[PDB]
């Protein structure tokens, strides 16, 4: 459609400035596969947004979890013999695995050799993260914060 | 064959209405028809990593009581992780390899539930992890109330002082909530203010609750009047003008309480409560301690029993 | 490589796995110029390589030259009217600024409001870095990111 | 004005085989000739933020006996930048608004460059930064070492001891590089050898250097035995079992010297060098440090003074 | 004899409008023409009690910029009163016996006051004494005001950081306030305010001022943004929440600022001044802080030399 390539999976509607954070955070440029990148890229619905091609590569769950609380409205789709074959929307599950760091300074989760873990209670306001450790709940806006 | 047995005992979150009553309904009748061998060949590691007299104590003294045998530490200075820089998870992992069960206390929040997930088949109580947990005080808590006032329910009860860092607050109004018509007065400072996930839980199952300024605007309403001491060695440096008390329980001010009106206090107290408080009727953080033998005792039955009759 | 820019840069024939260096590097991302990048691609003059075009953006001579130590192979197309107006390329620069980090933990440079700073020189089949401040030498794999 | 006229002296890296001749020069002219009253009206900042008895005294002693005054600390304790976090970028910035020239000796690399970058029109004098460089030291050595040879070429050379982090050494070695045919030996460790960076620099002149591990290797043919004191301030954990000078000179490995052969150390010294040593002969590191006062007043001279000396 | 002749300069409280203006006038004589023998034959000393930087070394550069030598410590630690436990009161009572005038900072307020009752004759200059008066720093403060402003009159002033503890704020707001139409914005945390003897002082003059939480509020009006650094070694603990800046200006907020506006600062400055306003034309702290040369050349002048100056 938009210009596709045969096998691999599109990630569309990504916000701005949010699409490289992807690529680093995700170590997606790890590989030989053909990969198509757009920042900044004109868009009638956001304004603005980013755009990732991998070439040969897909998703499911191992990922597509966090883009949920990342990209709320980025669009990962499955494309193979130059078709798209499966819109997806963000399956955002209630637990969220080592990829994140609890800002409770006094968590044991910082000190001990243990994979960081969040539960998911989406308010429609904004998204809050128990930790499983210190119990103390925190703001998406928080704990993806620098 | 019971529901606590071989059960971790680390959050007040993880239990049942039925749980706590439970152990209440054990500790009522150990008190009444103690049984000196319950656990007569079993070991029990008692593991503190902060300071306590109260929990420690009371404990050791209950598995003893019970029959039982204890090793353990006051203080890491000594252990392996200590002096040649060994994990929690490794400690945890070689201790539960010589004990039936682990009851620790430990500094950052979390270490407790870190701690089952080396433990294997071994149970661990959490005699508190920094200033997030502390079942086993409420447990014992519920049983001093359940005596004084003979019920659980719809009571007016009041928490005083730092209400951030109370572990003790923090597992005893979740316990309390899993229960009817209780209402809550919340006396702290701003900046000690008392947790909103523990606020946002008592709306989730819309109860009453409400911050004040002074203890005599709730004084004649209350039924239990849980204070607190300011957790000086947890607060930051950004609240060190909060170390002083603020509010102080005297016996003249005290005058228009409900008879049946007890004082709570999980230990230790340094000024918010007045010496002279204590020769009067409403004074109960002493007897309140006293039950944590029975509290105790009644749960390291259920855990390391299948099943027990009396 | 997906299509053509009107003015603005293009750096083509950067290997592979340098291409995402660059980005992360010289955070040429942080910025609202539509950005194209192509990593892993056929090319046949080298095998395949990276590609990273930046709109309204254009390199000076040293700009250029920073990456030497990067993409020592390379072209750089200063693009006008979608015409190339002038390609140029990598020559080994005298210093490179603010970007690496002395490793010399005793360097007053990592205490100090000042920006680092290197004299670069080619040693054996190597690059050595001297650092301006501390004078110690390193060879520009031991200095690094920051 | 003067090639050196309102100069940084921060590294011998950035000075000439001319450059060094002119304040020997002018060094033998003061020394010869003293000139009293030449920095009449004069206040230099002596700023040490780390130890030292020979260059901050004879540093100061040379402002006064060219009549300037001075002003400064020797433990930067009591500064802004020690108890209210002042950088030192800000430290320079409002001192070069009241001096005409900044002697500093700073604990970390590159210190004295960092000043330059913010002393405006003030000259920065190095008197020491980290282990790197010791710009005036080398002046004083090569003043020395001409005073007792007759001349700076196709001289023996030895340097034995802490190489690696002597300030003093990466110096003089840049300095002699800079005159013709002087060979060098590098007497130490493994772990605190002459770094990298001066080999190098040596062979890009094709000067003949080699590694030995006793005096008695080269106490034949050396002209200059430059001793040097182990740094322990700058040692990593981990180079501490050099902490103990691994090469003693004593008075009787002197036997086979070449008896124009003189015996330096930029001091203080330790063990390195025995004191039955001191009476001896070659024995000239005191003669040295006492020509740290020439050396001074002479790089003073040609810095705050635009005009060569009679 | 002038009307500061062998006086004791410990309190801005103590000046007049005519005092103050006699100062700045001999501040730009001195700095027009140097008399570099002013005080030949004057011996001072300069006793520090308390950290220091520009105080310290500004106004010794001061004494040797007009001929006088001078004496002292910066560090109390190896004097009588810090070994042998002697008062500071005798301190006095001997030195006052070497010099002809006492320059102090010390870490007690009404330290300097209370030199001059045991200093006889000899005049006591107060570099600062504990978070009350800093007499000099207003002097220069009001030199470099009048430099950049070309009056002390009618003009908004804001004074934003800790105002409580910086005796900087105390001697200066005071100085102001002796002269007319001058408007006060007190930007600082309700812990650090100004104190009430600042604004009682005010009220009396029908002086105008107000307390705003943001630069901003007031960055179009003010021709004076007067910046300084928290006072960390003053704060009880209890209002260690203030430690860190709460005010940090950043070159990006001098967008909308009046073409002559100038920012100052005491220094050092922490956080509270990005370095990149260091390079904005209204930073003026270090051209501020070189000025503290001639403000104390000419406060030196006028207490020990008795003539005007040409
Ligand atoms: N009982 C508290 C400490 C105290 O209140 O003194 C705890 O152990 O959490
Ligand atoms: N002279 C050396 C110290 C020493 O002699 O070890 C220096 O000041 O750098
Ligand atoms: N030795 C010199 C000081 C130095 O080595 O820097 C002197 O005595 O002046
Ligand atoms: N200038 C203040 C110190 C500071 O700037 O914080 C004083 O010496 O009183
Ligand atoms: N800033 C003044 C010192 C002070 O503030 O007391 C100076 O540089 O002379
Ligand atoms: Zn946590
Ligand atoms: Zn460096």
């Amino acid at each position: 459609q938009v210009e596709a390539i045969k096998r691999g999976t599109v990630i569309d509607h990504i916000p701005a400035q949010i699409g490289f954070k992807l690529l680093s955070l995700f170590k997606l440029t790890e590989t030989d596969q053909r990969i198509t990148i757009g920042l900044n890229l004109p868009s009638g619905e956001m304004g603005r947004k980013d755009l990732i091609k991998i070439e040969n590569t897909f998703l499911s769950e191992d990922q597509v979890d966090q883009l949920a609380l990342y990209a709320p409205q980025a669009t990962v789709n499955r494309i193979d013999n130059y078709e798209v074959v499966g819109k997806s929307r963000p399956s955002l599950p209630e637990r969220i695995d080592n990829v994140l760091v609890c800002p409770n300074s006094n968590c044991i989760s910082h000190a001990e050799p243990v994979s960081s873990s969040f539960a998911v209670r989406k308010r429609a306001n904004d998204i809050a993260l128990k930790c499983k450790y210190c119990e103390k709940e925190f703001s998406h806006n928080v704990v993806l914060a620098n | 064959a019971n529901p606590l047995y071989q059960k971790h005992i680390i959050s007040i979150n993880d239990l049942s209405r039925d749980d706590l009553n439970l152990v209440l309904a054990t500790a009522a009748k150990l008190k009444a028809n103690p049984q000196p061998e319950l656990l007569k060949h079993k070991v029990i590691a008692s593991c503190f990593f902060e300071a306590s007299t109260r929990t420690r104590l009371s404990f050791e003294t209950s598995m003893h009581r019970l029959g039982a045998s204890v090793v353990g530490f006051s203080d890491s200075a000594n252990t392996s992780l200590g002096k040649k820089g060994e994990t929690l998870a490794d400690t945890i992992s070689v201790i539960s390899t010589y004990v039936d069960a682990i009851v620790m206390r430990h500094p950052q929040e979390g270490a407790a539930r870190l701690a089952t997930e080396f433990s294997g088949n071994v149970p661990v109580l959490n005699a508190g992890d920094g200033s997030n947990q502390h079942p086993t005080q409420t447990l014992l808590d519920l049983f001093t109330i359940q005596e004084t006032q003979g019920r659980l329910d719809n009571l007016h009860v009041a928490m005083v002082g730092d209400l951030k860092y109370g572990r003790t607050v923090h597992s005893l109004t979740q316990a309390l909530a899993k229960f009817d018509g209780n209402r809550f007065y919340f006396i702290a400072p701003d900046a000690l203010a008392m947790p909103q996930y523990i606020l946002d839980m008592l709306d989730e199952k819309g109860i009453a609750w409400s911050l004040h300024s002074s203890i005599e605007e709730v004084m004649a309403e209350v039924d239990i009047l849980y204070m607190t001491r300011v957790q000086k060695e947890r607060l930051a440096p950004s609240e060190y003008a909060n170390v002083k008390a603020q509010f102080v329980l005297r016996a003249s001010d005290l005058h228009n309480a409900k008879a049946n009106m007890k004082v709570l206090h999980p230990l230790p107290r340094v000024d918010e409560i007045a010496t002279d408080v204590d020769k009067t009727p409403h004074a109960w953080y002493f007897q309140q301690a006293g039950n944590g033998i029975f509290a105790r005792q009644a749960l390291l039955a259920l855990v390391l029993n299948r099943d027990l009759v009396l």
